[PDB]
């Protein structure tokens, strides 16, 4: 995350952390359910064997509430494919259920049509990760998050290298210096309604960070809301 | 439906995410557990 603030205690419970052989963080995930984490599935090519860390806000201290899972089964998109990012969503089923308590819990999942009309059309929603806090920075030791705007899909297109599709939507700031960045990825994007958090995009990626006429392009979680209930039933 | 139909959740007809019950008012959503989804926690 560049820009944003460190995440207090409970505020971003539905975080979760994808780690490699090394205990590091190379991408975040969103706890769905007990057994259940949403990721994007570019984060599946990163590292053949990892496991993930939920309750964690500080990677230096280990703190109450960490916990590690082992995943049984990967269940990436078929269509997924690094020629076009297109398709960039992944569901993880855990070995053992999570307990959810303070710093861990799930966001909500929403109604697709409902989803369409009423999130979509918020103004803001939020981002939270451990990814880079600048393009060539490292990573953050801290769990951070950050309010972005949702932007036009027809700006963002002209804004864009690379094409944006119907399973996309972009956030963030034309040149404000906030973003998610590199790191991040694979991690949450929720839309607050009312008082209730729903998850409505995963982190998946864009042209630097921060850049200034680029913005941050995020799965459409509504898109693959059907894909979602039946690999949380397989 | 939508002021959202007074809904609280999903929608006139309301509904709630799953770990939430629709309230006596047909309008509110009530968790069922002190972890419901979408919520912040506190200690
Ligand atoms: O992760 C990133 N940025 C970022 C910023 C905001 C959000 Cl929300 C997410 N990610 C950037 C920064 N990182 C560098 C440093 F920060 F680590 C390299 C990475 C990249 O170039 N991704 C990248 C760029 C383009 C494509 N892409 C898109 C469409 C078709 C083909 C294609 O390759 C795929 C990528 F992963
Ligand atoms: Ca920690
Ligand atoms: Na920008």
């Amino acid at each position: 995350i560049v820009g944003g603030q460190e995440c207090k205690d409970g505020e971003c419970p539905w975080q979760a952390l994808l780690i490699n052989e090394e205990n590091e963080g190379f991408c975040g995930g969103t706890i769905l359910s007990e057994f259940y984490i949403l990721t994007a599935a570019h984060c599946l090519y990163q590292a053949k064997r990892f496991k993930v860390r939920v309750g964690d806000r500080n990677t230096e201290q280990e703190e109450g509430g960490e916990a590690v899972h082992e995943v049984e089964v990967v269940i990436k998109h078929n269509r997924f494919t690094k020629e076009t990012y297109d398709f960039d969503i992944a569901v993880l089923r855990l070995k053992t259920p999570i307990t959810f308590r303070m710093n861990v819990a799930p966001a909500c999942l929403p109604e697709r049509d409902w989803a369409e009309s009423t999130l979509m059309t918020q103004k803001t929603g939020i981002v939270s990760g451990f990814g880079r806090t600048h393009e060539k920075g490292e990573q953050s030791t801290r769990l951070k998050m950050l309010e972005v705007p949702y932007v036009d899909r027809n700006s963002c297109k002209l804004s864009s290298s690379f094409i944006i599709t119907q399973n996309m939507f972009c956030a963030g700031y034309d040149t404000k210096q906030e973003d998610a960045c590199q790191g991040d990825s694979g991690g949450p994007h929720v839309t607050r309604f009312k008082d209730t958090y729903f998850v409505t995009g995963i982190v998946s990626w864009g042209e630097g960070c921060a850049r200034k006429g680029k913005y941050g392009i995020y799965t459409k979680v509504t898109a693959f809301l059907k894909w979602i209930d039946r690999s949380m039933k397989t | 439906c939508s002021d959202n139909g007074d809904c609280d959740q999903f929608c006139v007809v309301c509904s709630c995410a799953r770990g939430y019950t629709l309230a006596d008012n047909g309008k509110a959503c009530i968790p069922t557990g002190p972890y419901p989804c979408g919520k912040q926690t506190l200690e």
